[PDB]
């Protein structure tokens, strides 16, 4: 239960709603797109699928809440980049969607207290077309293409993250200006002290402690905890006394090569003439027309036809091949 | 206070999966099907050029 | 209550969720968009508006669950193209909706076990545009053209369709693992048989049977329906013991051409010279601009304005005259 020694933890975001930064729970990381099918690979600052008290649950969520970790809702989380995505799989950091034309992926939850945050990062959302038919739904039977996913096998295998020691979280909550003095409230925890003031400036207490004559600025403090382990965040400080110490784990979901079935452009309306084809070009969505000589000199020609068009193409002796989309070669002769 | 920023450029997972590879190509050795009608019936002879 | 005798059906859907196909009950037929307005008329696999002991209820759903007909809520019901829908109008298999640009139409709902149904199709919604101006919001008060839409009146006239009882069903439900042998379960429908396994391998039967040394694997078996009226879709078989016995029953919304409404252009900033005229043109929504001579060469020219633009127009001895969007031509001259 590689989980034992992993944990949640949190980050900074640059825009947790209506353009404002903050320090946000559901802060992103990573956003890879290797897929060729469309499958999106995000990476979050939050766990799912799990609890606090580690262990497994689909249902809920773990999420960092003002130095303790608390749970929140499955059905709350959210993936949009210009309108809602659909949610293909999370595990721990990871979610998997599927996401339409956007230029901003937008990650969201509502925690306990009904309260929703979401984090807003710029990203140029734009998958490959697969085939030349622009559709919606995907058929059960139809032409087999290569492309590529995400699959669903949890099992230790292929790519890997690095993980690192939380050394001491830190934490600004922990100091407060009595009047004319510092004072850190411990809660219950255990907290590493550092000043720039005279007297006691440096230790690690388990009880409340008060600095005379001091400011909170000048002071800084951080719970203790090297028991458990983070992964190599840049949104998170990296420990202060530790050089390049770090861990690795294998992570699921990786990338592998499939086979997806897509579709073929509507036969065109075809008249024929002296040493001439008169094509009827009615396509639903872009459909890309190539043609060339069966001879010596190809002259090879390309566009995008997009709406309702009549091509006169010329037949010669050799012949002409043309190409409408995904569609086999259509083979032309002429004679006599 | 100094930041040390280090950075280098390793192949990708993909890379066994999604890859483009160059050759140089020599020579070509061709291979082939001829139909022919020996004695009314027709036979396959496959055969290098 | 022509809904006494109606019911709903079920069919198969290319769009499920995620794009997985699977046999839907809230399935697409046939999406008519005739209305110049932008109401489309949608056709379902389920029934709108009563209940499964044939009882007229607003507030209720009826779709097919499993071999049997189930009742659902009217408030789950969703149609949306890239945006949700409004929904104008709910009677049996038909919806009428209001829906902005999109290129894949959803239809969806919830049953009373809390899940949620829902058919995609690929269709290119966009309505057409009326005159020589693309405007997004409609004027109150505007140049009269004459268009067409589908009308609000419930009233039996017009309009009509075809319905009948449903086809040959397949149902895994049917058949069970007795020890050893297949157990097939009539529940007092008709259901139509076939085994791998030697001895009886086929035929209809109306009474509970039993297949002696069988896996269910290897066998398979479907039923047929009655009573209860039905719609003469193509995505629900034909009912064995029918040749074209069907009856038939009056469709709301018809068709009826309207008048369309387009607001006036504001005024050009227009001044004069030899021979010429300058328009200083500041269009809020795409204009159409024309132009004539009142002679005998009128050489007419049409453009479609929509950002700040300026046109230097001459005017000959016969006259110029310009017609501005949905305002009343213009009529100018040269002065002797």
């Amino acid at each position: 239960n590689v989980y034992k020694a992993t944990r949640p933890y949190l980050a900074h975001c640059p825009d947790c709603g209506e353009g404002h930064s903050c320090h946000s729970p559901v802060a992103l990381e990573r956003i890879r797109n290797e897929a060729t099918d469309g499958t999106l690979k995000i990476q979050v600052s939050l766990q799912i699928g799990i609890k606090t008290d580690d262990s497994h649950d689909w249902t809920k969520l773990r999420y960092m809440d003002n130095h303790m970790p608390a749970d929140a809702e499955r059905a709350g989380l959210f993936v949009r980049t210009s309108a809602p995505c659909t949610i293909t799989g999370t595990m721990g950091h990871f979610i998997l969607a599927r996401c339409p034309k956007g230029e901003t992926l937008t990650v969201g939850f509502t925690d306990s207290r009904k309260i929703s945050h979401s984090c807003t990062h710029p990203f140029h959302h734009d998958p490959p077309v697969i085939g030349r038919e622009k559709f919606h739904s995907r058929p059960q039977h139809g032409k087999e293409l290569p492309c590529s996913t995400y699959v669903q096998s949890t099992a230790a295998t292929t790519e890997e993250i690095e993980v690192h020691m939380p050394p001491d979280t830190p934490d600004r909550t922990l100091m407060s200006q009595q009047s004319g003095n510092v004072k850190i409230t411990v809660n219950g925890q255990t907290v590493r002290y550092k000043c720039n003031c005279g007297g006691s400036n440096e230790g690690l207490t388990t009880t409340d402690k008060v600095i005379n004559n001091c400011k909170v600025d000048q002071c800084h403090a951080a719970v203790t905890n090297h028991k458990k382990w983070q992964y190599n965040s840049p949104l998170v400080p990296r420990n202060a006394e530790l050089g390049d110490r770090k861990g690795k784990i294998h992570i699921p979901f990786p990338l592998a090569n499939v086979t997806c079935r897509v579709p073929k452009a509507r036969n065109p309306t075809v008249t024929y003439g002296k040493n001439q084809v008169i094509m009827l070009l009615y396509p639903d969505h872009p459909t890309l027309l190539s043609y060339r000589n069966m001879g010596e000199e190809p002259n090879y020609q390309e566009e995008w036809v997009m709406h309702k068009k009549e091509v006169v193409l010329t037949v010669p002796t050799e012949g002409l091949e043309v190409t409408w989309g995904n569609n086999e070669p259509y083979k032309y002769w002429p004679q006599l | 206070n100094t930041q040390l920023s280090e950075a280098h450029v390793e192949k990708s997972e993909s890379c066994k999966t999604e890859f483009a590879s160059a050759y140089r190509a020599h020579t070509a050795s061709a291979s082939a099907k001829l139909r022919v009608l020996y004695q009314g019936n027709n036979i396959t002879v496959t055969a290098y050029a």
